């Protein structure tokens, strides 16, 4: 039980690192990638809200 | 049935023995304090298989399946089998035991130092003060002419 | 393309640490399992022969 | 262009740093329980001798 309790204290000091540096910040840079290689033609029109 | 008797009662005499495991304070330099075999023995082994592990991790994510690595994994698991055999011939359950405790303790010691470590970098602002980052390891001065752009440009 | 590959092994990478925090909770349970399957083997089957 | 892809590069590296970071830890804990299981089965291969 000593011996299982320090490896669920290994496995919780573990799963602090994951959340702290996966979650938070990972998900929102990998959509914008699929936009075709086009040599951004300022054409004006198509320019969204930002 | 007295020599079992014996050899029993020898590994309960050498259970007795309390094996110091030297206290990890981490800003305390590089002194000369002896490893205890059961923890370097126990540590070997594990490590043997961590390198085994790695092996067949490393080969999973390389889909380089190159068939001449079998012989070699079965070898390596031979090998590790009879050198964790002798470890819990050569040591006591217990003792065996503790230094896997200390081995799980250093481990959670080493996540914490890296979660530290990372945290002083983001609180500095973009002012590019490039101090001392000193020690490390590899300029392998061999190669050749190439071009390559030295950028750390900002 | 080398981002997008790069994006591919990162994905790689992310089920094979899924595959071994799972392999080491079963394995976890199994350590306790054979525990009690060793004692359990001294009660019944050891301790009974000094009578006979 | 070429200064967004530079730092998607970067990001990408160590983001895969990290990750066989939290891969060599669990496979240090996998290699700890093998050797724990692998004492159970000795000890229980002595007993029936």
């Amino acid at each position: 039980d000593k011996y299982l309790s320090l490896e669920e204290q290994s496995t919780a000091a573990l799963t602090s690192f994951t959340k702290e540096h996966f979650f938070e910040g990972m998900s929102k840079f990998v959509e914008g990638s699929d936009e075709n290689f086009q040599l951004v033609q300022l054409n004006v029109n198509s320019f969204g809200e930002d | 049935i007295q020599y079992r008797c014996e050899q029993l009662q020898e590994i309960r005499r050498a259970s007795q023995r309390e094996v110091m495991f030297s206290a990890v304070d981490p800003d305390l330099s590089s002194s000369t304090f002896l490893e205890p075999e059961v923890l370097r023995d126990v540590r070997e082994v594990c490590k043997l298989r961590f390198k085994f592990l790695r092996s067949l991790h490393d080969d999973s994510i390389s889909s380089s399946v190159h068939p001449g690595k079998e012989d070699l994994r079965s070898l390596s698991h031979q090998q590790w089998m009879s050198m964790a055999e002798k470890v819990w011939n050569t040591h006591t359950p217990n003792h065996i035991l503790a230094a896997l405790e200390r081995l799980t303790l250093n481990s959670t010691q080493e996540l914490k130092k890296l979660q530290f470590s990372q945290a002083a970098d983001l609180s500095k602002g973009p002012s590019c003060q490039l101090k001392e980052f000193s020690e490390p390891i590899t300029q392998s001065r061999s190669c050749n002419e190439s071009t390559h752009l030295d950028p750390q440009e900002t | 393309q080398n981002i997008q590959e790069a994006c591919l092994l990162l994905d790689k990478k992310q089920k094979h640490i899924q595959i071994l925090i799972k392999g080491n909770s079963s394995s976890k349970s199994q350590i306790r399992r054979s525990s009690v399957e060793a004692q359990k083997y001294v009660q019944d089957k050891l301790l009974p022969w000094p009578q006979e | 262009v070429k200064g967004d892809y530079d730092l998607q590069m970067a990001h990408q590296t160590s983001c895969s740093s990290r990750q066989d970071l939290v891969c060599d830890h669990l496979m240090k804990q996998k290699a700890s329980f093998e050797l724990l299981q692998l004492g159970y089965e000795l000890e229980l291969r002595k007993h029936r001798d």
